């Protein structure tokens, strides 16, 4: 799975059959535990 | 629920947003919804024909969002022409219009604001606690017939006197608020009646 | 009826519910935009069994025992003249012809009997020479011009009435 | 009814405001009940040639209207939004 | 075939919504004008000109 | 998050206020003379 955004501490729980986690709009959200946050961009 | 409107329009908004990011991820025919994963798994002439079945599927959902967003921004603008129609007449002056500021006889108008819209407190004037009497066109006094100058002809039981339309305030039927136009032979529903001379 | 249809749309995304909600939205404007012009009193106002107007004749705009769906002659002919599967369905309108008639014939009730009163409030009793002798002065006209000529301005409504209900029989 | 047909409701006989427009005139409310809506008060008014109603009284009446102004503003980045 | 089919039926249908909500547009405003022309010359009487 | 952003209103909430407690001040003060001059 690939893809560009910057990791970060995660504060929530997973559980051990649990890999990759996704929020509204089925994107990735957390992988496996990292948050993704993609990095700031707008516009100009 | 007092402000059903722009609760209306806040959740018809959301509602388009939302079923805009969840068509984002609609396979549209293609192998996956992901376009990194059709790049880093095909190969570049059928990873193209994929991205453009996910560009033409994309391209119509937005074109639709952009449509409905257009209708409901030509409602919005209608919506606030009236809002701003409404501030420059019961708001800044005095409307005879029906029913445009208020039900009732329109007094003024007071502007709030709102999240996204306004507020029209409307003061109004009410006719209530009536009464019944009886009226005449005109009154037939030394062969001429009067009229009243503004007001009505009322007569409690056996007394007539002049009032007022929106308000009873009967006074004695004189010279000063009558006006003489002929005689009494041609009104119909005269009655005869005397006539103050101050 | 096809499972090849519904396999390949599901993929698709979800534009039925977008047009299904759309429907829905613009079936919902227009019972809304029915509801508020016709529906502009909450009071359906009756005209007296006699109808003494100081001549002017109502009897042509007013309803008839003759139950024609309780509506006038006019809107009869109205009716008369507007002449008018595969997914497509008509959802009928919230109000009725015969719900619309009532509330057309209590406006003209009101209008009639009371005036502009009862639509600032309580309906106000009036005779119909005095509510059209108040109209008069408020085109700047005095109430004796009424009152010495009231047989023919009730004629001449009569009259206009006539070649109303002329031009919407014959004239296209 | 020219609507359709409506299964959980019992039809009564009286008219009351309508609550849940159903359609062609029947409404429904809260058991669940189906009925016609009413239009409104029924009343008739004492109307004659020489009389009239004139109030003694008044009332100042306020009410409120609201309306709306503005929606909020939303830009899409096509090429984002597609692309990514 | 089917899906040639399936994107021609959906753009017509687009086409058909989008003239449905332009005239329901249309019919609202022409509902709002008839709703003061009621409100203003048959609950009263209107001092504007025509 | 996936180029969709919302753009703030030029007049800010307290300037909207502002604006309407204003008109309300003169509308009780002047009543509609402030709305054809001074
Ligand atoms: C007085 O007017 C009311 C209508 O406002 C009517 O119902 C009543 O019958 C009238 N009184 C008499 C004695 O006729
Ligand atoms: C009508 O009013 C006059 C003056 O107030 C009074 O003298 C008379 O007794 C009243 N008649 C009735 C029937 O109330
Ligand atoms: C009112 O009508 C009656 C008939 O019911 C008549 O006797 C009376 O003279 C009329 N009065 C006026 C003022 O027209
Ligand atoms: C009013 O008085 C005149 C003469 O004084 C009379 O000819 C006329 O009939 C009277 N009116 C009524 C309605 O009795
Ligand atoms: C009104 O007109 C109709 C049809 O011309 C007629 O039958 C009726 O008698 C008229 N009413 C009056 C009060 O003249
Ligand atoms: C039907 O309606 C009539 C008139 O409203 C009423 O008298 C009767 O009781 C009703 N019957 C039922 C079963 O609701
Ligand atoms: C009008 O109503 C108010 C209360 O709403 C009451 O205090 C007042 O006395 C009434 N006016 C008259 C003339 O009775």
């Amino acid at each position: 799975l690939t893809g560009t955004g910057v990791l970060t501490e995660s504060n929530k729980k997973f559980l051990p059959f649990q890999q990759f986690g996704r929020d509204i709009a089925d994107t990735t959200d957390a992988v496996r535990i990292l948050d993704i946050t993609p990095c700031s961009f707008g516009g100009v | 629920s007092a402000l059903g409107k722009l609760q209306d329009v806040v959740n018809q908004n959301a509602q388009a947003l939302n079923t805009l990011v969840k068509q984002l991820s609609s396979n549209f025919g293609a192998i996956s919804s992901v376009l990194n994963d059709i790049l880093s798994r095909l190969d570049p002439p059928e990873a193209e024909v994929q991205i453009d079945r996910l560009i033409t599927g994309r391209l119509q959902s937005l074109q639709t969002y952009v449509t409905q967003q257009l209708i409901r921004a030509a409602e919005i603008r209608a919506s606030a022409n009236l809002a701003a129609t409404k501030m420059s007449e019961c708001v800044l002056g005095q409307s005879k219009r029906v029913d445009f500021c208020g039900k009732g006889y329109h007094l003024m108008s007071f502007p709030q604001s709102a999240p996204h819209g306004v507020v029209f407190l409307h003061v109004t004037y009410v006719p209530a606690q009536e009464k019944n009497f009886t009226t005449a066109p005109a009154i037939c006094h030394d062969g001429k017939a009067h009229f009243p100058r503004e007001g009505v002809f009322v007569s409690n039981g056996t007394h007539w006197f002049v009032t007022q339309r929106n308000f009873y305030e009967p006074q004695i039927i004189t010279t000063d608020n009558t006006f003489v136009s002929g005689n009494c032979d041609v009104v119909i529903g005269i009655v005869n009646n005397t006539v103050y001379d101050p | 009826d096809s499972t090849e249809c519904s396999n390949l749309l599901l993929q698709y995304g979800s534009f039925c519910t977008q047009l299904n909600r759309a429907l829905t939205g613009i079936a919902v404007e227009q019972d809304k935009n029915t509801q508020e012009v016709f529906a502009q009193v909450k009071q359906i106002y009756k005209t007296p069994p006699i109808k003494d107007f100081g001549g002017f004749n109502f009897s042509q705009i007013l309803p008839d025992p003759s139950k024609p769906s309780k509506r006038s002659f006019i809107e009869d002919l109205l009716f008369n003249k507007v002449t008018l599967f595969n997914g497509l369905t008509v959802l009928p309108p919230l109000l009725t012809d015969e719900m619309i008639a009532q509330y057309t014939s209590a406006l003209l009730a009101g209008t009639i009997t009371s005036g502009w009163t009862f639509g600032a409030g309580a309906a106000l009793q009036i005779p119909f020479a005095m509510q059209m002798a108040y109209r008069f002065n408020g085109i700047g006209v005095t109430q004796n011009v009424l009152y010495e000529n009231q047989k023919l301005i009730a004629n001449q409504f009569n009259s206009a009435i006539g070649k109303i209900q002329d031009s919407l029989s014959s004239t296209a | 009814t020219r609507a359709g047909c409506l299964i959980g409701a019992e039809h009564v006989n009286n008219s009351y405001e309508c609550d849940i427009p159903i359609g062609a005139g029947i409404c429904a409310s809260y058991s669940i009940i189906a009925y016609t809506m009413s239009l409104g008060a029924e009343n008739s008014v004492a109307y004659s040639n020489n009389s009239i109603a004139i109030p003694t009284n008044f009332t100042i009446s306020v009410t409120t209207e609201i309306l709306p102004v503005s929606m909020t503003k939303t830009s899409v980045d096509c090429t984002m939004y597609i692309c990514g």
